[PDB]
């Protein structure tokens, strides 16, 4: 009558982490810095676009003025 | 089949293991839920050690004995095995 039976106990392997808290924090800090740099680039790019738009009008005005002056001088000369 | 199903409450119960197996088998063959599409076949050399509740009508109820053959049976077997 040496017929034995058993029961079982369970253990849980550690969840997936303990490497997600050293590279993670550095990743977040770098992401924040990149976000700030992107915001600054946004602002600078908008300012540059405004300045180019401003330049356009003066360019067109000088072109028109020179063309009209040349035509007038030619007309009077002949 | 005599190695699993034996008279309940006679042996040491295999440490309470054999009785549970016999009860489970009895419950599954014929119970509250009805089956009509099964056929169970058992074979043994010690027919006297089997539980009496498993050999009743509604359970394994067709009992047959295979014994030594006579002259005609021996002739038939010899014809079978030298064809």
């Amino acid at each position: 009558d040496m017929r034995n039976e058993l029961e079982e106990m369970q253990r849980r392997a550690d969840q997936l982490a303990d490497e997600s808290l050293e590279s993670t924090r550095r990743m977040l800090q770098l992401v924040e810095e990149s976000k700030d740099a992107g915001i600054r680039t946004l602002v600078m790019l908008d300012e540059q676009g405004e300045q180019l738009e401003r330049i356009e009008e003066g360019m067109d005005q000088i072109n028109k003025d020179m063309k009209e002056a040349e035509k007038n001088l030619t007309d009077l000369g002949k | 089949i005599d190695a699993i199903c034996k008279q309940r409450g006679s042996m040491a119960g295999s440490t309470g293991v054999h009785d549970t197996v016999v009860n489970q088998l009895l419950s599954k063959i014929d119970g509250v839920e009805q089956l009509n599409n099964i056929l169970v076949i058992g074979m043994t050399n010690r027919p006297d050690l089997i539980d009496e509740a498993l050999l009743r009508p509604g359970r394994l109820e067709v009992k047959m004995e295979i014994g030594l053959p006579d002259e005609k049976g021996r002739l038939q077997i010899l014809h079978i095995h030298t064809a």
